[PDB]
């Protein structure tokens, strides 16, 4: 499982630009893929999705009709066209697999991304920085706006976590379940609107940002994330 | 107006009487309804019962034409029994004519397809199980109905009494000589596309495989025969008297002596027409065996 | 020869002997102070299609929502109980498969068939696709039937009437129970995992150890080849179907056939048959196109679930006992409740 | 109602069922025929000639031939009870038999190997699961039996016998006998076929019985007959 | 071979022959209690409404 993103550099705003992510590792044809920006000193937030077989697109409302998202599950690469460029859009790319089905952990790998600059349900956290030494334990709550819990039973929340110089690891989905990989620390609770992220014991590993997702609608609102360092 | 719709609209048919007259042809209202329960049941469980293949999807089609046919019956009725007269203006009589025309067409070109598949069978059996495939089943139904969609502007044009009149778009200068013409056109054209064309192709098909079983060696069942000999009597007893009455009153156009006959005839054999929908399925349906049980342990479980 | 003929003819007539001490009262006379069970109606949920060969073996998995399925196809399939909708599609390398097994964490399946060779493909895989873990091969006959012991070890039966004891990481058997006479079909593990049962063609069913590995008792009272074998939810019993078109529960304790089931209108084999949560009522699947439910105290048919288009195959209720999931070779399989 | 992961799901479950049915169709393109027979009677030849043409357990061979694609199934490996798996191979197309013509007066440890090959041609023809499957016989040695007749009479075999010596009547004979075997002559029908040196002639023999075959299942499909 | 069949034949059987028992009485019993005690969490013996039923119309 490798994702290498390609494309980018200073692009004019009239200018436009072909980011290509390459895949590799993994059944590309069944994974869908989506699309995460990343500004400086700024949160998250979802671009565009393609699902699999190219059989459904969904793309934001702050990018709906500017960008084209395209797959070649033959040649197994991810394309991104990028007609018209804001001052705004200046961000880190970032490539996200997602398979969907009953036990999933759709968000679980996050891409390198790629550098490229230009010349719906509310997520909010309480606290943005808590200054915490390691061992003690640490709590992140997050409030959304609308109701996750959907009448099937479940509560559709994503918990990622972004260290200095890497990609967001996804820590819990669906606000039970912790992902394959992430030590037992972590735990994951909630109520309806009220979430809470947490950590017996913090590490050094642990020092990074901590993002929230809702994924009960397909527009994807990211908090401001919450930041933990020694 | 042509000679015909002047006469027929002083025409001396229907009266009043405290007795009751028409039922002979008002009597369709049985083999509608049992045709729309029959193409109903066998398009529901072929549907949601039983695997998709080939012979099922011309199964299901057959069965989807003869419930649309059928289900525009009891217009018909509540027309003859208001006295043959129409209550509603254009927006019936268009897609009454629209929807007839269509399921003829949709059922002569499925008729025609499954007689051109087994005449393959019997003699291409490699090539057609290479390639014979349920998306190219579908894709031959949907061509065949775009075209009957097609045969069906120059009638949903012309009618406008719910009857014909061809002198509505572009009227020719010899108004009588141009009647007559397109009458005599349009009758030719929908009677080699609907009665003689596939009747044809079935007979051909048939005689095709029987030669193929002859010529192999295989002898030829009393159940091969039964069934050719009664699909052909029910298509022929079903649309023969229709576009023959059809070619009868094109011609009585100039001839006016055979215009009465029409008048006496044409409701009935229209209506003996429907009687199709109700045969063609069992024909098609009941005589497989799976399908056969299939139907019949469904309906005992029901 | 003939003194060890004779001391077997012996040991035989003191087990017979051992066993009608034992019969002090039957089991309908007990279960005659109790009112019947009433008329149970359970009604076709879901409709299950997808398959287009005939189905052979299917299990539930413990979160009794999935149920892993197995047709002749070569495409194992796990369906979704709730939403019908298909989590996974294995193709199988040998279309000729007769039996599956889903593990209890649902990590591992396990399939086998005519290919004398059990197949493991592993659904957590970081790659994402669904691959063959192990190929546990030995078998000089056909695979009939599979249960996982554990996510590390599993057991299988081949027709060469002997079973197997695999390990998954070593993928050499390390226990091999025999004794069968005749060519097992179906085997059924018990609550804790300790001892088994397994059925054969010799008319005879044999529970067995898993760290002994020898056979730890045996049961008769057949007819015919044992086509199917359950466990009783308490593990102090089990039932056993075969072609003589009636089910027979025995008991580990006593040693001997408590009650038997059958009706003058069954004439056909049983192929597959399963207890319920709570052991109330047993279910058994029949060659008639159809199911049918038996009061375990009472041998009363209880009802008869119908639908099927073909030989009912295999069944298995849900872990919770909210419903019951049944297969044929119709290639549909319905879920009741 | 569904939300997006159940949408998502859905739209996986559709492309997976119609990845299925391409499946199935696709399948539904080539031939499925079960081998029978003795050890000794041929198969092993049979089978290495038609993949020149072109381990416990069952074999799986694959060839094409006229544009049509053949499954042969050996299942004589398989040495356990074949009444309860043998149904499996209810929708085979074809049954092709082999048995040894030559091996009539030899003894395995019935005594006769005639016997057998006949007990077992007849329990595999009117078995219930076959009573539509055609079966197609074939001598795979019809050269031993023609150099061993010279020399051995084939009364020691058949006592009843009283035909002349010859060749030819000896083989129509050893025909007629696996032909009356069938007792469903009204459902299905026998292909026999003398084999020898020659390979593309069998071939072309399994071919043309295929080709019936698949039509008379097309005919009783269609509901024809 | 037939002397060491017969030599495990007989092992076998005097092995499971030394196996305790109990009465058929006390083993029905146990299963009737058994029964009667896991009867009222039984959804097939008693089926429950469809506000828990998850096997409802899509
Ligand atoms: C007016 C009266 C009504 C007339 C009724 C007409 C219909 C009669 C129907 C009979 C039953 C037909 C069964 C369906 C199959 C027929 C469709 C068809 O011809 O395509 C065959 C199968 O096609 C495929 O292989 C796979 C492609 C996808 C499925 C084909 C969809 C096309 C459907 C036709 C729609 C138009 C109907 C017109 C109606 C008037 C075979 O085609 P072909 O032999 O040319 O190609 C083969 C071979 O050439 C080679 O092996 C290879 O090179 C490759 O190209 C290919 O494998
Ligand atoms: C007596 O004079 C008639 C009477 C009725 C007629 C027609 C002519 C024609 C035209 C003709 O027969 O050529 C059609 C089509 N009639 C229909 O009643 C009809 C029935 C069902 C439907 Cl769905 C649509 C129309």
């Amino acid at each position: 499982v490798q994702l290498v993103e390609s494309g980018g550099g200073l692009v004019q705003p009239g200018g436009s630009r072909k980011l290509s992510c390459s895949a590799s590792g993994f059944a590309f044809s069944s994974f869908g893929m989506h699309w995460v920006r990343q500004a400086p000193e700024k949160g998250l937030e979802w671009v565009a999705y393609i699902s699999s077989g190219s059989g459904t697109i969904y793309y934001a409302d702050t990018v709906k009709g500017r960008f084209t998202i395209s797959r070649d599950d033959p040649k197994n690469t991810l394309f991104l066209q990028m007609t018209s460029l804001r001052s705004e859009d200046t961000a880190m790319y970032y490539c996200v697999r997602s398979i969907y089905y009953y036990g999933s952990s759709p968000f679980d790998f996050w891409g390198q991304g790629t550098t490229l600059t230009v010349s719906d349900i509310v997520m909010t956290q309480a606290t943005s920085s808590v200054p915490v030494t390691p061992g003690e334990s640490v709590s992140i709550s997050c409030r959304s706006s609308k109701s996750l819990l959907h009448s099937n039973g479940n509560t559709y929340l994503y918990w990622f976590l972004q260290r200095p110089g890497q990609s967001p690891q996804l820590l819990i989905y669906r606000m039970s379940n912790l992902a394959s990989g992430v030590p037992d620390r972590f735990s994951g609770s909630g109520s309806g609107t009220a979430f809470t992220l947490t950590i017996s014991r913090l590490e050094a590993e642990d020092v990074g940002v901590y993002y929230c997702m809702q994924h009960l609608e397909y527009p994807l609102t990211f908090g401001a994330g919450t930041k933990l360092e020694l | 107006l042509c000679p015909i719709l002047e006469q027929m609209s002083r025409l001396q048919s229907h009266s009043n009487t405290s007795i009751r007259y028409h039922a002979a042809v008002l009597l369709h209202g049985l083999a509608s309804l049992l045709g729309l329960v029959e193409n109903g049941v066998i398009l529901f469980v072929v549907g949601c019962r039983m695997r998709q293949t080939v012979v099922t999807t011309w199964v299901l089609h057959l069965a989807l034409s003869d419930l649309l046919a059928s289900a525009s019956l009891p217009f018909f009725t509540y027309f003859l029994a208001v006295g043959h007269s129409w209550e509603l203006g254009t927006t019936f009589c268009k897609l009454h004519s629209s929807i007839f025309f269509l399921n003829m067409f949709a059922s002569g070109f499925l008729l025609s397809a499954i007689s051109l598949d087994r005449c393959l069978q019997v003699v291409r059996p490699v090539w057609a199980q290479n390639h014979r495939t349920v998306a190219a089943a579908h894709k031959v139904c949907l061509v065949l109905w775009a075209l009957a969609v097609l045969n069906t502007v120059p009638y949903f044009v012309f009618r406008d009494m719910c009857y014909y009149n061809v002198l509505l778009l572009n009227p020719g200068p010899d108004r009588d000589a141009t009647c007559n013409s397109r009458q005599v056109a349009l009758a030719v054209s929908k009677f080699l596309l609907a009665f003689l064309v596939p009747l044809a192709i079935i007979a051909s098909s048939h005689a095709a495989v029987s030669l193929r079983l002859q010529h192999r060696g295989r002898r030829r069942p009393g159940r091969f025969v039964r069934l050719v000999a009664a699909v052909v009597a029910a298509f022929a007893l079903c649309w023969g008297p229709y576009h023959v009455f059809s070619l009868l009153e094109a011609r009585a156009h100039a001839n006016p002596g055979l215009r009465p006959l029409v008048w006496r005839g044409l409701p009935f054999v229209t209506s003996l027409a429907f009687f199709n929908s109700v045969a063609n399925p069992v024909l098609y349906v009941l005589t497989c065996p799976d399908m056969l049980r299939k139907l019949r342990r469904s309906l005992r479980t029901v | 020869l003939d003194q060890l003929r004779q001391e077997a003819e012996q040991l035989k007539n003191q087990i017979r002997d051992a066993r009608k001490a034992c019969a002090d009262a039957t089991l309908s006379q007990i279960t005659n102070n109790i009112d019947p069970v009433g008329r149970i109606q359970m009604r076709t949920r879901r409709t299950l299609r997808g398959h287009l060969a005939k189905i052979y073996a299917m299990h539930w998995g413990t979160d009794s929502r999935l149920l892993v399925s197995a047709s002749q196809d070569g495409k194992l399939i796990i369906w979704d109980s709730y939403t019908t909708n298909k989590v996974h599609a294995i193709p199988l390398r040998s279309s000729w498969v007769m039996t599956c097994a889903y593990a209890p964490s649902g990590n591992y399946v396990a399939c086998g068939g005519l290919d004398n060779i059990c197949s493991i493909y592993n659904l957590k895989t970081r790659e994402g696709n669904v691959r063959v873990s192990r190929e546990l091969a030995g078998h000089t006959g056909y695979l009939s039937c599979c249960r996982f012991l554990d996510d590390n070890q599993i057991v299988t039966s081949s027709g060469d009437t002997t079973c197997a004891l695999w390990d998954i990481e070593t993928g050499q058997q390390t226990t091999t129970f025999t004794g069968h006479t005749g060519d097992v079909m179906s085997l059924s593990l018990a609550p804790d995992t300790r001892l088994f049962v397994s059925g054969a063609c010799d008319a005879s069913a044999k529970l067995w150890d898993v760290r002994e590995g020898m056979c730890r008792q045996t049961f008769t009272g057949h007819e015919s080849d044992i086509n199917a074998i359950c466990f009783f939810p308490n593990g102090n019993a089990f039932a056993t179907g075969s072609d003589d078109a009636t089910c027979r529960l025995f008991d580990l304790r006593a040693d001997q056939e408590l009650m038997t089931y059958s009706h003058d209108n069954i004439i056909c084999g049983i192929t597959s048959v399963s207890f319920s949560k709570s052991g109330r009522l047993l279910l058994a699947g029949y060659d008639d196109f159809n199911c049918n439910v038996w009061d375990a105290l009472k041998a009363d048919r209880a009802g008869v679930l119908a639908g099927h288009d073909n030989r009912v195959s295999c069944l298995g209720v849900t872990d919770d006992g909210m419903a019951v999931a049944t297969g044929s070779w119709d290639s549909f399989l319905k879920i009741w409740n | 109602t569904l939300s997006a992961e159940d949408k998502a799901a859905v739209e996986r479950s559709k492309m997976i069922d119609r990845n299925l049915r391409e499946d199935g169709e696709k399948a539904a393109r080539e031939v499925k025929l079960l081998l029978l027979g003795a050890g000794e009677s041929g198969k092993n030849t049979i089978v290495k000639q038609m993949k020149i043409i072109h381990t416990t357990g069952i074999v799986e061979t694959h060839f094409t031939f006229k544009d049509l694609h053949f499954k042969m199934f050996d299942v004589g490996a398989q040495r356990s009870e074949r009444k309860k798996w043998i149904h499996c191979f209810e929708g085979v197309t074809a049954i092709i038999f082999c048995v040894a013509l030559s091996d009539y007066d030899l003894v395995l440890a019935e005594m006769n190997r005639m016997h057998a090959s006949m007990k077992l041609f007849d329990s595999i023809c009117n078995n219930k699961w076959f009573t539509d499957t055609s079966i197609i016989l074939f001598l795979n040695k019809k050269d031993l039996f023609e150099e061993k007749i010279k020399k051995s009479p084939l009364t020691i075999c058949y006592p009843e016998y009283a035909g002349s010596n010859t060749y030819e009547e000896a083989a129509a004979y050893i025909q007629c006998q696996f032909e009356d075997l069938n007792k469903r002559k009204d459902t299905k029908e026998i292909y026999t076929h003398f084999t020898c040196s020659t390979d593309t002639k069998n071939v072309q023999f399994v071919f043309d019985a295929v080709t019936d075959v698949i039509i008379k299942n097309n005919l009783k499909d269609c509901g024809l007959f | 071979a037939s002397i060491a069949q017969a030599r495990k034949l007989v092992e076998q059987l005097k092995m499971e022959a030394n196996i305790d028992r109990i009465k058929v009485s006390k083993a029905a019993a146990d299963l009737m209690a058994y029964c009667e005690a896991h009867a009222k969490e039984d959804p097939l013996l008693t089926p429950v409404p469809a506000s828990e039923n998850p096997f409802r119309e899509k």
